[PDB]
C-alpha cells in the first residue's frame, strides 16, 4: 500500500517565527542587480557601535555649561537604557526591542568653547548599593578618570559591565528604583574663563557590547 | 581614549583602558536579516490590499527596524485569514488584473494563507522614503484580493537594507521609564 | 589514646588547632566556579588578606535543650574587621566559608549536635530536619571528637554574589541526641564557632561616607 | 535569512522560493566600525 | 561494616559482608534527566500566566523532584488547551510586551499547543529557593497569554539540577501506610 | 504528483511522555556558562545511596535508649518502604514515585553516650511466614550479627534482598499485613552504666539497590 | 534527556530545539558515592 502516517495533534499550527518556509507559487524570477550598493549593513549593533549619537538633556540641548559654583555635578542618572537622555539615542532607540543585554557602552566628550577657555571635567561611575555622590572628592573612590581640554578635543570613555547575572533588563520598574546596574555620574573639577561652555556627550556601543532575546511591544 | 573630535573618524574606546577585560559577545540576535523574518500583522483594509510596508504600524519590530534603513530589498511570506479565494497579481499589473482565476487564484481551506512572494519591483531596489503620504506607485510587492480579508501579515524575507536612519523610543519623563515586566 | 589524629589549619595569620580531630568533609564542591566572568569584565581582583578566622557564638547545648535546637548562623554575617569593610566598600564578590566548629565538654557526655552548612534557603520543615545529611555537614560526639570542621565552597546563584541584601550561606546544628551530664561528665557545652572566608575576589565600588 | 532551520531543500526548487538576484558586470557599515582605536594620544603611565 | 561515624565520610556496606552476593541494578529510571521529562499540568491561572515552577503542585512527580534540588537548569515544552492565539514573550520583556502578533503569536488549531521553550534567564542558573512567597522576578521562563487558557503543562527539558534537598512522604500512622494498589 | 499518505487514526494524540519532541520557534540562543558548578548529580539513588538519613521513631526522636529490663527489642517493624520511620527518610521520601524496587538498604548505627558507657546491641532479620521474635535467643536463628561499642562508633549493616519475585511493591494494603518482604527487627543484648544512651540508626541505598517503573500519585 | 527516542534529527536544526550551553574558560554526588568501603576495622574470622 502506502506509507502510514500519524496526523499528530499540535504540530504545525502557524507560528510568527515558524522555522520552516511557506510554498512558492510563481517562481523563475531573475531580479535586477544589487552590486556594490552604497552603505549597506547587516546588524544594528554594527551602526550602533559604528556611529554614536548625542544625548537629550535637561531642557533638551545635548551639551552642558560649566557650573561656576560648588555644585559641580554636570550630569547624573540611572545607568540603564531607560535613561531619558539615551531613550532616543541610537543605541537606546532600539534596545527597546531586546529584553536583555550585557557589554559596554561609551560616553564621548567634546568642548566647543574658545581657546581662552581651558577647562577640566570628571567621570565617576558608582554601582548599586549606594546613591551617587555630588563631590568628585567622594567620587574619586569609584572607578573614574580625569581629563582637561587640549589640542585634540574628543575623548570616549568606556563604562564597565558589572552585574550579578551576566545580563539584566533594558526595561525597568518602580521596584528597580534601586537599579540593578548603577547610577553613572559625571562631575566638574575647575576651569578658566571656561564657564558656560559646551561639553556634549554622545553614545556608541563598546566592543564588549551584546544584545539578545527579541521583544516587540508598542513604541513611538 | 582621547582623539580629535571635529574629524568624526570612528574613535571608540573599551574596557581595558582604565582596567578590566573585554568579552566575546554573541549578537546573533541583533542580526538585521534575522530580526526582520517574523511576520507583521497589518490591517488588511477590506479586500483589495496593496503589499506596501508603510501601511504597517511604524512602531512594531519589523515595522520600526523597517523604518530605520532607507534602502532595502527582500521577499515576502504572507498570511491571510479570510473569505473566498485570494487571487494575487504582480507589480504594475492593472488593479483590475486581480480577479481572473487563471491568475494565482488560491482556493480556501482552513484558515489563512501561507504562500511565498518574490520581490517584483522594476527598480533594482526599493525604499520607505522616496524624495521623488507621497511615495511611488511601483513600490508595491504585488497586490491581493479575495472577497473579504481579515488578517494581513508580511514576513519579510532574505532581508537586507542599506544606509541608516534615526532610532528613538518611548520618551520617558523620570530619566527612567517604568513599565511592568514579567514577574513571578 | 588511639590511631592518633591532630591538625592545625592556617588562614592568613589565624590558625585553629585541635586534637579530637575526626577529619572534615567538603560537600557540593571542592573548587570554585571560574571567577573570571563577563559581568565582572576584568574589573575583579583577589583580596586574600581578609581570608581568615573570626569568632561568633552558637547556642548553649544544655541537657534539656530539645531534639531540634539548631542555632542558625547566616554566612555572610556582621564583620567588625576586614571582610566586613570589604562588603561595605563593595557590591559584587564571592568567597567560601572555611568553618572549623568546636563545642567543649569532655570525653564523658552523651548526645550529639548535627553540624551542617547549607546555601540559599529561607526556613526548614521539622520533617525535613531529618535530612541535613544532604548538604555539607559534620557530626559531633564527645567520645571521639571535640571539633567538627567542614569546608564549604561557593554556590551563590551567580558567579559574583552581592551581600548588602542577600546571604547565600547558613549554618545550623540541630540537637540530634540530647545532652547528658552524667556521673562524672562535664556540666555544660557552649558550642563555639570558628569561621574564615576563603578564595574571594571583588568587583565594583561606591563613593564614601562623606 | 532570519529563521530558516529546515534540514531539507525546503522541497520546492531553488528558482522558486525567492527571486534570483541577477549580478552585474555589513558590506560597508562593518567597514567603518571595525576600525576604531582604543589608543592614547599621549602615553600611558603607572 | 564498622567505621568512625562522627566523620561522616561515606561508609556504606553491602550484602557479601555476612553472606550473599550482590546484584547488577538497572536504575535507568531513577535517572534525574529521565524522570523530569514528562509534563506537569499546573493551573493556567486565567490568561496571563508566568512560566514559573513553584506554581506547580509541590507534590507531583516533576514537582516534587523539582523541589528537591536547590539549583537547576532545563528547557521547556508546554501545552495549552485554550482560546484565541497564544502570544508568548521572553524573560524581562514588559508584561505588556505579550500582545503584538509579531511576537510569537501562535494561531489556534485543535486543540492545545505544543511548542519548544528555551531557558531564557540572564543568570547562568536558576533556583526554586532564593534566600535573596518571595523569589526573584527574573525567575520566569518567558510568559504566555492568549484570550483564555484552560490547560497549563510544563515538560521540563534537558534537565539537570545541582545540590540536594529533603525528601519525605505520606506520613503513615501504622508504621506501614495502607492504600489500594492495582488488583486483578 | 505527490507521495500518498495514510492519515492513520489513533497515532499522535498527545501523550504525557510522548517520545518525540515538539517544535522550536525562537532558536539561536546562546546561554550563560554552566562550568564545573558545585555539587551537581543526575540520579536520585546516587544521593540516596550517597548520603543516608536517620529514622523517625516512636515519639519522633531518631535515637533509642538502652532498656534495662528483659524487654530488649530496641526496634521492630514492617520491612518495606511504608515503614513509618523510613516514610520521610531520603530513600523513602522518593520510593513513593516508583511502584517497585529490588536491591539492598542499609542501617547505620551510632552511640553517643560516655566512655563509662560500654554497651552491646543486636540486629535480627526475619522473613515472611512467621511473626518477628522478642528474644535475641529465638532471633539468633535468622540472618543476624552482634557488635559492641568501641573506638570507632558507626557501623552500617546491609539487609538482604529476599522475595519470590525479583521485585515487589513499595506501596502496601490491608491484605499485605503479612508483608511480602519480612519484619526486620533490632534487639539489645546487655550493657553497662549504658542505659538511656543514644543508638541512632540511619538509612542509605546499598550497592545492590535498584528502583523502577515511575508512578506519580498525590504525596505531601 | 528523559524521553527522546526519535530516530531523526528531530527535523528542526540543532541551534533551534534547545538553547545552546555556552562554555567558559553525577558531576560531584557520584564522586562522593562511588567511594564507600565495605571493609572491616578488625579482621574477618571463621
Amino acid at each position: 500500500g502506502i506509507f502510514p502516517v500519524a496526523c499528530s495533534d499540535g504540530y504545525g499550527g502557524l507560528v510568527t517565527t515558524d522555522p520552516k518556509t511557506a510554498d512558492p507559487a510563481y517562481g523563475k524570477v531573475f531580479n535586477p542587480p544589487r552590486n556594490m550598493l552604497p552603505g549597506r549593513f547587516t546588524n544594528f549593533l554594527d551602526v550602533a557601535e559604528a556611529c554614536p549619537t548625542f544625548l537629550h538633556f535637561e531642557g533638551d540641548v545635548p551639551y552642558v555649561t560649566t557650573k561656576t559654583d560648588s555644585d559641580r555635578v554636570l550630569a547624573q542618572f540611572d545607568l540603564s537604557l531607560a535613561a531619558k537622555h539615551m531613550s532616543n539615542t541610537f543605541l537606546a532607540g532600539l534596545a527597546q526591542y531586546y529584553t536583555q543585554y550585557s557589554g559596554t557602552i561609551n560616553l564621548h566628550f567634546m568642548f566647543t568653547g574658545p581657546t581662552d577657555a581651558k577647562a577640566r571635567y570628571m567621570i565617576a561611575y558608582a554601582p548599586p548599593g549606594m546613591e551617587p555622590p555630588k563631590t568628585p572628592e567622594a567620587a574619586a573612590h569609584c572607578i573614574h578618570a580625569e581629563w582637561d581640554t587640549g589640542l585634540n578635543s574628543k575623548f570616549t570613555f568606556s563604562i564597565p559591565y558589572l552585574s550579578a547575572a551576566d545580563y539584566a533588563y533594558t526595561a525597568s520598574d518602580t521596584a528597580e528604583t534601586t537599579n540593578v546596574q548603577g547610577w553613572v555620574c559625571l562631575f566638574q573639577i575647575t576651569h578658566g574663563k571656561a564657564d558656560g561652555d559646551a561639553l556634549v556627550v554622545l553614545a556608541s556601543a563598546g566592543k564588549d557590547f551584546e544584545l539578545r532575546l527579541p521583544v516587540d511591544a508598542r513604541t513611538q | 581614549t582621547t582623539s580629535a573630535g571635529e574629524s568624526a573618524d570612528p574613535v571608540t574606546a573599551t574596557v581595558e583602558n582604565y582596567g578590566g577585560e573585554t568579552q566575546v559577545q554573541r549578537r546573533q540576535h541583533t542580526d538585521v536579516s534575522f530580526i526582520l523574518d517574523r511576520f507583521v500583522k497589518v490591517t488588511p483594509k477590506d479586500q483589495i490590499n496593496v503589499l506596501d510596508l508603510m501601511q504597517t504600524p511604524a512602531h512594531t519590530l519589523v515595522g520600526a527596524l523597517l523604518r530605520t534603513a532607507t534602502y532595502y530589498f527582500a521577499d515576502l511570506e504572507v498570511a491571510v485569514k479570510h473569505e473566498g479565494n485570494l487571487t494575487w497579481v504582480p507589480n504594475g499589473a492593472p488593479e483590475a488584473a486581480l480577479d481572473n482565476t487563471t491568475n494565482p487564484t488560491a482556493y480556501h481551506k482552513a484558515p489563512l494563507t501561507r504562500l511565498a512572494l518574490p520581490y517584483t519591483a522594476p527598480h533594482r531596489v526599493l525604499a520607505t522614503v522616496y524624495n521623488g503620504r507621497a511615495l511611488p506607485t511601483s513600490f508595491n510587492y504585488g497586490a491581493i484580493k479575495a472577497t473579504r480579508v481579515t488578517e494581513l501579515l508580511y514576513r519579510m524575507k532574505r532581508a537586507e537594507t542599506y544606509c541608516p536612519r534615526p532610532l528613538l523610543a518611548i520618551h520617558p519623563d523620570q530619566a527612567r521609564h517604568k513599565q511592568k515586566i514579567v514577574a513571578p | 589514646l588511639l590511631e592518633d589524629r591532630i591538625l592545625t589549619t592556617r588562614n592568613g595569620h589565624t590558625t585553629s588547632t585541635t586534637q579530637s580531630s575526626v577529619g572534615v568533609t567538603y560537600g557540593y564542591a571542592t573548587a570554585e566556579d571560574f571567577v573570571s566572568g563577563p559581568n565582572t569584565s576584568g574589573l575583579e581582583t583577589r583580596v586574600a588578606q581578609a581570608e581568615r578566622f573570626f569568632k561568633t557564638h552558637l547556642f548553649d547545648w544544655v541537657t534539656s535543650d530539645p531534639f531540634g535546637r539548631c542555632h542558625l548562623l547566616e554566612l555572610p554575617t556582621d564583620h567588625k574587621g576586614v571582610y566586613g569593610y570589604l562588603t561595605d566598600s563593595y557590591a559584587y564578590m564571592r568567597n567560601g566559608w572555611d568553618v572549623e566548629v568546636t563545642a567543649v565538654g569532655n570525653q564523658f557526655n552523651g548526645g550529639c549536635l548535627l553540624v551542617a552548612m547549607v546555601p540559599e534557603l529561607c526556613s526548614i520543615q521539622k520533617r525535613e530536619l531529618y535530612q541535613l545529611t544532604l548538604f555539607p555537614h559534620q557530626f559531633i560526639n564527645p567520645r571521639t571528637n571535640m571539633t567538627a570542621h567542614i569546608t564549604v565552597p561557593f554556590v551563590g546563584v551567580n558567579r559574583y554574589d552581592q551581600y548588602k541584601v542577600h546571604k547565600p550561606w547558613t549554618l545550623v546544628v540541630m540537637v540530634v541526641a540530647p545532652l547528658t551530664v552524667n556521673s562524672e561528665g562535664a556540666p555544660q557545652i557552649k558550642v563555639y564557632a570558628n569561621i574564615a572566608p576563603t578564595n574571594v575576589h571583588v568587583a565594583g565600588e561606591f563613593p564614601s561616607k562623606e | 535569512s532570519g529563521n530558516t532551520g529546515s534540514i531539507i531543500n525546503n522541497y520546492y526548487m531553488q528558482q522558486y522560493q525567492n527571486s534570483m538576484d541577477t549580478q552585474l558586470g555589513n558590506d560597508w557599515f562593518s567597514k567603518l566600525a571595525s576600525s576604531a582605536f582604543s589608543g592614547l594620544f599621549g602615553a600611558l603611565l603607572a
